[PDB]
């Protein structure tokens, strides 16, 4: 169900299923596809945004496959057919936004999902290396993080996403802060992922002070930015002006800790990540307590004073510990 | 057959040790152990030190802090474990954790 | 070089499989063991600082009671120094045990041979007594530094031969393996291709003279 | 039991239409008749080879490793009439049994049947070997819809609890009898004893079963639940509390 | 030449050959099985236990597939005609434990072995897994064992009979014993197996007692009860109570080894194999040395003696150790 | 520009071409090859030493490929026709040596080169598998030298000649020392070869002190002796005067080197690898840019003259190191 002008509404009225299982004729596998763009494409023309996500974009494959060989056509890549790849290029070209045909001037779009199955997680199977090199966004879910308890399972290193320059024009006019904010998080993300391995060999405690803060503030991310619990009502959908605000105090977190250790590295009272810890306690609760802020029960306006509260607080114990 | 122990440092340190009970001399009545009386330099020192390391019943070597500073590019070079050398502290100058030989192959001790 | 040069067959892929996974086993198997010499050579890390804190105190009273000792008995460590006759206590070489590893440790052994005996029968006394009886507590602690430092040294080389070798199978052996079965499956599906090939064109054939046939 | 056999010297066009008569009869007894039926169909890679013949006997040319192109629509069009179905009690389940070829998982019977199945029990050569029967090596092992299967009204409240510790367990067993060639048992800590005597305790009472021992899930699990009892609750870091409290007693 | 009744016959009274030069046309290399098969039938139906040796189902393979070739059909896998599989099965199936028909009551048998010889050693080789996929038996190969010259060659860990099950009620009727030791031949052999990776991948010191005891015993079993040089004047046949004696007195040697070091174990005088090897090496090489017993001029009872001694033998030195 | 009777002549006066490029008409690399060997012939029968050089012949077996395809014949491995092999072989055996006809007494020859382009860079291709199977000299070619600029590229341990042996009837009275000094280079070499793969596995720790020369003076062979740069007029063209004399000072240099490491191993005073290259960084890079000798503006007796003070040079500092 979904809320439309304050009413619980079946997502029905607004979804339509091309399902069909493995037993349903071989021609009807390698249509679905094709039925579902169409469609898709029908409701496009109407100035909608419909959203298409195949299930089994490697299942639509092999029904290809399957049909090729029967027509008993010459096997490429590893049994695939001839022209899986061209298949798959005019399949995903026909997402996009358009301008509609006909008088009232009108703006679509559909938006293709398509999701893939790798063997094991193989991605040079045709079908897999078709699809990530024409796709332009990869989310890369994670089984491992699943069984971590990472939810959403996305692994935010293999993912990636093509369109952030495309978004620039529309970050800069709305969010305006938030690609900066986006870089540094994403950077903060890769330091912990080259710091696992020095803390491997030398151990946690040999990291500088940096190194420390990064690892800190990167599991302070990992934990109550990235992972959300969907199942509550407090964060199942997080308006994006409620993201940049989380990580805009994250990352003015980041950089006070920062400043803190690096001015003060060459004085006797020199600032540290447990000095910060012991002294921000309260602050770095709140930073991780802030998913639980409620749109539906705190409004729009509460939740970005609430943040900017949180900003102002962190930085008055920044100052004054300084 | 069994291994000795060897030592060089102060009069003072090397009477402690000797009393302890580990001088003897040798069948060719050379001491495994040098007294570093203000006479001997920094080469007869070193050349002790590698006599020691060299032979194969010395074991044990013990040596203090600041000989071991001035022996050091001998200490260096030692890189076989069974001539154990341990640098030891002094009444004449105290001893220190930082740079010994051994602790060298540490970089997790911060 | 990049592959194994086995021919591409089934039985070679069913080889080339098999050794790749006696590489990975081999792989897990290093790695363990360099984990587990790993945690001894930390260990003994701790113990020998841990040691040597505890060194940088006793010999500290061990040279106190030189002081006292000199106090009355006035200056011995020429008798001591020329009395020297046969040692009293030595030292026999021991082995310990890590993973495969050995690991060598000292013995501390006595003879019995104290020649310094009497030399404070007048004066010195009780006093060197107790100068003997400290430098013998002192000695023990150094044979105990000793036998930890010397597991040290040659854990650290294991270890690095250990990780050396770990290294080597998996950015040497092992992708040579899987290239190698890579090349396999591809030219395997060229045969089939081949294969598929021939059978297409013998089928055409065999249309052409059963239409030829009326 | 409604027993079909298709001997090695029967025909291979009657091999083909033996699983279509018994699932024809599952559909019969079970979406008519209204009973859960079971439907095990042993050898589906002989059926794979009946399948080869017929394809070869009509003249088409051969796909991956020699099977037809059209196995996956085939082993689906026997597999898929299965399921519970909207508004009739009965059901048919499905234990398809596959010798795979060379021991080769991705052989395209086994592949297309890992596709189209939902699961998998592999029977281990090695376990055969040692004389553990039945030797289903329950690492490699998965059934997708467990979750479904078991638990409260079902089997009973502590069943996926016990599952998730038992191969937690098991995988740590293996790992200590892996490191336990390498640093020796008396350099072993006391809790990989204790994980090395679950896998013995595991592999001897809990696997190892013998042909006629039937156990009803409640007694598998009381059995699981004495494995487990090796353990202090603390390393049961996978079975909540309110379930440790419960059951660990006794 | 054969003894029957005290009197030596020639094998040739109750043989017959079949013989097909490699050269000898196509046809009659694919005839040739099917009059063995018939004759082997024919003895059978009056109440014989006929045996049957098929030299090599592989060239029969070789004849269908160039006989299809001629005929013009389209091939399986590797080139065979798709009916392989069904050829092999009509064949194999012929065999087995007959009530024959006709009023006087009598039972035959035909017992079918089939040699296979894949290109390589192939275990994936179509005739190979057709075949496997019908015969009760598979004396597998072992090609190390063949190049280290250890004779038989089967590949202990990947030979199997499915006749087990069956022969046991005969084992528990007529040799009691032999299903347990049975059962600890093979676990010990792939105990023996899983060790030895490790020996060779890091070492053998770390060993223990009781895996020492496996790799020492397996050993034993390995050299001196599954090698046995058909050449030899006592090793050309071996009879069932000499193998099972064989068998008994290496497990229950065993047995010993493991309960010496298990109640020696925690304890101050702990057992080792390195004390087992010492004490009673006389032992060991009089287990070594059971195969010499030659039943044609030994007496069963003399060789059951023998065996019998060396139980007595190690009971004695194994509660001396002890 | 080549000297004749003291006059200088442009060597296309004695070069003649027979082009068809690769976007040609197909079927004419068939006819491009054949006339090239005809004409050939033609100046061997004039007692003429001639020498053609087939740019590529996988081109002609290609053209040969889409020639059978049309005609729709039954292919060979990889498409090619059955005939390849009959086709390459009855080319490449045009070349010999040969008494020519006619009754002026002549002697004339006509060597062949053809260049193999291998799909995929390996020499399993059926066109490669065939040409070694017909041709006497191969001159195996890397990707991983010319990568590196390894120029000339060929891979000096898979390739042979086998002609070596005829040869050296000629050598052994004109280059006297040249079998010797060829037979220690290609053993250096397969040392070198043998000592890769435990360095890349074990480090270069554990070599011997002779093993850390034979891979230092193979490095030598390797970049100073077998790669050569064409493209320069120093090394363009390498008379084998040069070629004899440059490999004998790296062999003398291997020579010397190993004696003084043999003669004082057993010694206090040890000569070690890094000693010589400490001590020889001259004579190191001496031997190093003995290639950049020019051959026409360094005369003969210059080029063999510095060679000889090399070797002076050489043993003077092993006399003074020793």
């Amino acid at each position: 169900t979904m809320e439309v002008d304050g009413k619980v509404e079946s997502i029905m009225k607004r979804t339509a299923l091309v399902a069909n299982t493995s037993n349903m004729p071989v021609a009807a596998r390698e249509a679905s596809i094709y039925t579902g763009i169409t469609l898709s494409e029908y409701f496009r023309d109407m100035g909608y945004h419909v959203s298409m996500m195949a299930d089994s974009t490697s299942r639509w494959a092999e029904a290809l496959r399957e049909i090729s060989g029967r027509l008993a056509e010459m096997p490429a890549d590893s049994g695939y057919p001839a022209y899986l790849g061209a298949r798959l290029a005019s399949f995903y070209e026909r997402a996009g936004r358009v301008k509609c045909l006909g008088n009232p001037e009108r703006e679509g779009s559909v938006s293709i999902v398509g999701a893939v199955s790798p063997p094991g997680g193989d991605f040079s199977d045709p079908v897999t290396s078709a699809t990530l090199g024409i796709v332009q966004v990869f989310w890369g879910l994670d089984k491992k993080l699943a069984q971590r308890k990472h939810f959403p399972s996305v692994n935010w290193l293999i993912s990636y996403s093509k369109y952030m320059r495309a978004l620039d024009e529309y970050y800069d006019k709305h969010f305006t802060e938030f690609v900066p904010l986006r870089t540094k998080a994403k950077e903060i993300l890769q330091e912990e992922e080259d710091l696992a391995e020095i803390v491997q060999l030398v151990g946690k405690a040999s990291l500088a002070e940096t190194d420390k803060i990064t690892l800190e503030v990167a599991k302070l991310i990992k934990d109550d930015f990235l992972q959300q619990n969907g199942y509550t009502p407090y964060d199942r959908f997080c308006p994006f002006y409620k993201t940049v605000g989380m990580l805009s105090n994250m990352i003015s977190f980041y950089d006070m800790a920062r400043r803190a250790v690096e001015t003060t590295a060459q004085s006797d009272n020199k600032i540290t990540w447990s000095i910060i810890r012991e002294h921000m306690g309260e602050i770095l609760y709140k930073l991780s307590s802030m998913k639980f802020k409620d749109p539906v029960k705190d409004g729009e306006a509460k939740i970005k004073a609430d943040y900017a509260q949180l900003l102002e607080d962190m930085q008055n114990a920044f100052r004054s510990l300084e | 057959r069994g291994k000795l122990i060897a030592v060089i440092g102060d009069e003072d340190t090397v009477t402690g040790f000797l009393l302890g009970g580990i001088g003897e001399l040798n069948k060719n009545r050379h001491p495994n152990f040098l007294v570093v009386e203000k006479d001997t330099t920094i080469n007869e020192i070193e050349d002790t030190f590698r006599q020691f390391l060299n032979r194969d019943d010395i074991g044990i070597i013990l040596i203090n802090q600041y000989i071991a500073e001035m022996v050091r590019h001998a200490l260096d070079a030692h890189q076989r474990s069974i001539p154990a050398v341990l640098e030891i502290p002094s009444k004449e100058h105290p001893y220190d954790a930082a740079k010994d030989s051994i602790l060298r192959r540490a970089k997790g001790m911060f | 070089k990049d592959r194994i040069e086995i021919f591409p067959s089934r039985m070679a892929q069913t080889i080339m499989k098999a050794r790749l996974k006696g590489a990975q086993t081999g792989r897990n198997l290093l790695k363990k063991k360099s984990d587990a010499l790993t945690l001894r050579f930390r260990q003994i890390l701790k113990k020998i600082i841990e040691t040597k804190m505890l060194m940088g105190e006793v010999m500290r009273e061990a040279a106190f009671s030189l002081a006292e000792a000199k106090f009355t008995a006035g200056d011995f460590s020429t008798t001591v120094i020329q009395n020297v006759n046969k040692a009293q206590v030595k030292i026999r070489a021991k082995k310990d045990n890590v993973a495969g590893v050995t690991l060598p440790v000292f013995e501390h052994y006595h003879e019995g041979t104290d020649s310094y005996e009497l030399t404070g029968l007048a004066r010195g006394g009780e006093q060197l007594a107790k100068l003997k009886r400290n430098y013998a507590k002192a000695v023990e602690l150094l044979v105990e530094l000793a036998s930890l430092q010397t597991s040290f040294v040659t854990l650290d080389e294991a270890i690095k031969i250990t990780n050396r070798r770990v290294n080597a199978i998996e950015h040497v052996i092992i992708p040579r393996i899987e290239r190698t079965l890579a090349y396999i499956i591809t030219e395997l599906d060229e045969r089939e291709r081949e294969e598929f090939y021939r059978l297409k064109k013998i089928q055409e054939k065999k249309k052409i003279i059963k239409e030829k046939s009326e | 039991v409604c027993l079909f056999l298709n001997l090695a010297n029967d025909p291979t066009i009657e091999r083909i239409i033996t699983p279509r008569l018994a699932l024809t009869t599952a559909e019969f007894l079970a979406y008519q008749c209204e009973k859960h039926v079971l439907v095990i169909l042993t050898d589906m890679s002989s059926y794979a080879e009946a399948l080869r013949e017929v394809s070869a006997a009509r003249e088409e040319v051969p796909g991956r490793r020699g099977f037809p192109g059209y196995m996956y629509t085939d082993l689906a069009t026997i597999y898929e009439r299965a399921g519970r179905v909207e508004g009739r009690n009965g059901s048919i389940t499905q234990i398809p049994i596959l010798t795979m070829p060379n021991d080769d998982i991705t052989h395209p019977i086994p592949d297309l049947t890992g596709y189209i199945t939902e699961g998998q029990i592999y029977v281990d050569r090695q376990l055969h070997n040692r004389q553990i029967y039945p030797p289903i090596n329950v690492l490699p092992s998965l059934s997708r819809l467990m979750k479904s299967a078991i638990g409260e009204g079902m089997t009973r409240k502590d069943h996926a609890d016990v599952s998730n510790q038992l191969y937690a367990c098991y995988a740590i067993g293996k790992d200590v009898q892996a490191m336990k060639a390498v640093v020796g048992e008396e350099a072993l800590t006391s809790d990989d004893l204790l994980y090395l005597e679950f896998l013995q305790k595991f592999e001897k009472n809990f696997i190892t079963q013998g042909p006629y021992e039937n156990r009803t899930v409640y007694e598998t699990l009381d059995i699981g639940w004495q494995l487990l009892r090796i353990f202090p609750k603390e390393m049961l870091k996978r079975i909540p509390q309110s379930t440790l409290s419960e059951f660990y007693p006794r």
